[PDB]
RNA sequence: AGGAGGUAAAAAUGCCAAG
RNA sequence: CGUAAAGCGCACGCAGGCGGUUUGUUAAGUCAGAUGUGAAAUCCCCGGGCUCAACCUGGGAACUGCAUCUGAUACUGGCAAGCUUGAGUCUCGUAGAGGGGGGUAGAAUUCCAGGUGUAGCGGUGAAAUGCGUAGAGAUCUGGAGGAAUACCGGUGGCGAAGGCGGCCCCCUGGACGAAGACUGACGCUCAGGUGCGAAAGCGUGGGGAGCAAACAGGAUUAGAUACCCUGGUAGUCCACGCCGUAAACGAUGUCGACUUGGAGGUUGUGCCCUUGAGGCGUGGCUUCCGGAGCUAACGCGUUAAGUCGACCGCCUGGGGAGUA
């Protein structure tokens, strides 16, 4: 049931029949979720998010979809936790031994243009040093402080991010996907069905995830 | 032209187990409610139930364990075209037996295994392993 | 063809009323009545291959229908076909 | 979006090469 | 067996193979048991003997078979009675280049005649052959002919396939739908058989505008028996026979069942507020994309090349050769 506004369904007609178990077709020709075939859903994604922060996992924050960007980044910042909203580097999760020679230029470049030699040089290739950095902190921005894998994936849109999901899933990692009536399924480990294309709809999601992980501490 | 009926019910459990689907209904028979019988004592279906009074229903409910089937293979041995029985000494032991072939023995349908220690053959059906 | 008030006359001589219009004796009359009627259209035209196709799956729907009634009841068998001159 | 054209829209010839 | 070799060009069908569902009966198939037999030797098993082995030998099993007897009756068959879903009939409508016959219409080409009118026309990459002062081409009027149906026109429709486009009538086939009634398994497939079967061709008799094999002339070219140009007979058209082939092709046999979706086209129909082009359904046919699955891959993908069943046709290295 709605604890909340906009969760509902979404995102037309055409849909993925692999979602079926979670619909309702309303009269405008847009599909509407089973609110409360996915409300025991989540906060039993909930359960598992509370015990991998138990046992101090580390936990991303990945989806990009241009318009819940700025509120995945202050997802896992009101936590402790690791994010992407920029462009998700196709490969940072499997190949992740030479993404690690990546971030170590980022953390170069944060000592080095902002503390060290920033002005000692010529002035051109010093806004190179600052033009490298600023497309590092975007792409590498909420992974300069991981260093090993992620313990778990919580992706807000399964189909815009299936790169990410079928890099979880070939390594040993769990995902929480928050799927759509468009999106598949069957790579998610924990379904979530729901909005997710809405603005009040994702900060529904990432701050119940980020409240929730935040006792794990305890 | 529909003309083996048997062999409509084992491709109906097939692909109601590939598609997922929770449940399979088709034409009832006096043989088809036999052989469901079998699979239902066997642990391979659910439930399974008759509607209906002039033209009935055999309706199964399929068996999933985790996210697979439970018939991994369900092969017809004595279609029309081929009729096949077997003596008591040969019926067939189907994945070593651990996947039981029904057999319609004099003494009604029945396991190869149930057959054996009756100790009588028959004309083998199905290939349920 | 073989209009309405023509498969009235034939469905009442042969069946056991008026609503009984598919049995077997009604249906060997009713096509007997149309592939008699068509003589004359192929005693002229005579290069309608694609309405004789039609005329060969009556004859063929007649026959089969015969053979089934030679088998069912033999007794309203040759009844039938000595009422419209039949079995060459 | 498909349709039609546009000093314009082509069409002269142009073979062979071996273990 | 889509493209590697391989689905008859397409139907209709006899023999043949196969057959929905319920009860009874029969006990042929089937199954169980027994009896007789299945020669001995070999083969196999457990033994025995040649100093071991080969070899020899005892006993057993086996000889998968056949026949009779006595049982079993689930399945298959037989017989009897049914049942309604398969198949079929009737009623009522709808759409259509489905076929056969007979009429008729307009546009254009060519020819014929005439008026006007003046030196070119035609053609090409460019030319020439050709046509033109005997007056063409252009233009206008009148006529005679034959053939094809612009626009509609659409991966639109219909047909078993080949195929089928102006309009109108006559004769006629099939499909589909709605709502009921009826028959009661009448079904599916089909070797041989029979029928249909583009174009070219052949026979006889017509017809002949336009195109056009052959042929001729002009070019091009090293040559040009060609492409190009100017002509042009058979043929193309009609009637009636014949041929029986095609890359006759979705290179995919027919029939049935089952198995996620999306966007269309077309043609029915139900319900609701037709209130308005809508809304909701439900059938038939059809195009495209794509999931699982399948596939050597390409791709196919509810119209399967997926999962199955029934029957048929066919394939077995290339060439020789679909030839003698």
């Amino acid at each position: 049931m709605l604890k909340a506004g906009v969760h509902f369904g979404h995102q037309t007609r055409y849909w993925n029949p692999k979602m079926k178990p979670f619909i309702f077709g309303a009269r405008n020709k847009v599909h509407i979720i089973n609110l409360e075939k996915t409300v025991p859903m989540f906060n039993e994604a909930l359960a598992e998010l509370n015990k991998i922060a138990s046992r101090k996992g580390k936990i991303l924050f990945v989806g990009t979809k241009r318009a819940a960007s700025e509120a995945v980044k202050d997802a896992a910042l009101s936590c402790d936790q690791f994010f992407v909203n920029h462009r998700w580097l196709g490969g940072m999760l499997t190949n992740w031994k030479t993404v690690r020679q990546s971030i170590k230029r980022l953390k170069d470049l944060e000592t080095q243009s902002q503390d060290g030699t920033f002005d000692k040089l010529t002035k051109k290739e010093a806004l190179m040093r600052t033009r490298e950095l600023e497309k590092l902190e975007n792409s590498l921005g909420g992974i300069k402080d991981m260093g090993g894998l992620p313990d778990a994936l919580f992706v807000i849109d399964a189909d815009h991010e299936h790169i990410a999901i079928k890099e979880a899933n070939n390594l040993g990692i769990p995902v929480f996907a928050i799927v759509d009536t468009n999106s598949d399924p069957d790579g998610v480990d924990f379904v979530i069905p729901g909005n997710d294309d809405a603005i009040r709809a994702v900060t529904l999601y990432l701050g119940a995830v980020a409240a929730t992980v935040r006792e794990g501490r305890s | 032209s529909m003309q083996d009926p048997i062999a409509d019910m084992l491709t109906r459990i097939r692909n109601g187990q590939a598609a997922n689907k929770a449940a399979v209904t088709m034409p009832s028979s006096k043989l088809k409610v036999a052989i469901a019988n079998v699979l239902k004592e066997e642990g391979f279906i659910e439930d399974f139930k008759v509607e209906g009074d002039t033209k009935p229903e055999l309706e199964l409910t399929l068996k999933y364990f985790q996210g697979k089937a439970v018939v991994e293979s369900i092969q017809r041995v004595s279609r029309p075209g081929l009729r096949i029985y077997k003596r008591k000494d040969e019926l067939p032991k189907v994945m070593a037996g651990l996947g039981i072939a029904v057999v319609s023995t004099s003494k009604g349908v029945m396991t190869d295994r149930a057959a054996r220690q009756a100790g009588l053959g028959g004309e083998i059906i199905c290939y349920v392993a | 063809s073989l209009s309405t008030e023509a498969t009235a006359k034939i469905v009442s001589e042969f069946g056991r009323d008026a609503n009984d219009t598919g049995s077997t004796e009604v249906q060997v009359a009713l096509l007997t009545a149309q592939i008699n009627h068509l003589q004359g259209h192929f005693a002229e035209h005579k290069k309608d291959h694609h309405s004789r196709r039609g005329l060969l799956r009556m004859v063929s729907q007649r026959r089969k229908l015969l053979d089934y009634l030679k088998r069912k009841d033999v007794a309203r068998y040759t009844q039938l076909i000595e009422r419209l001159g039949l079995r060459r």
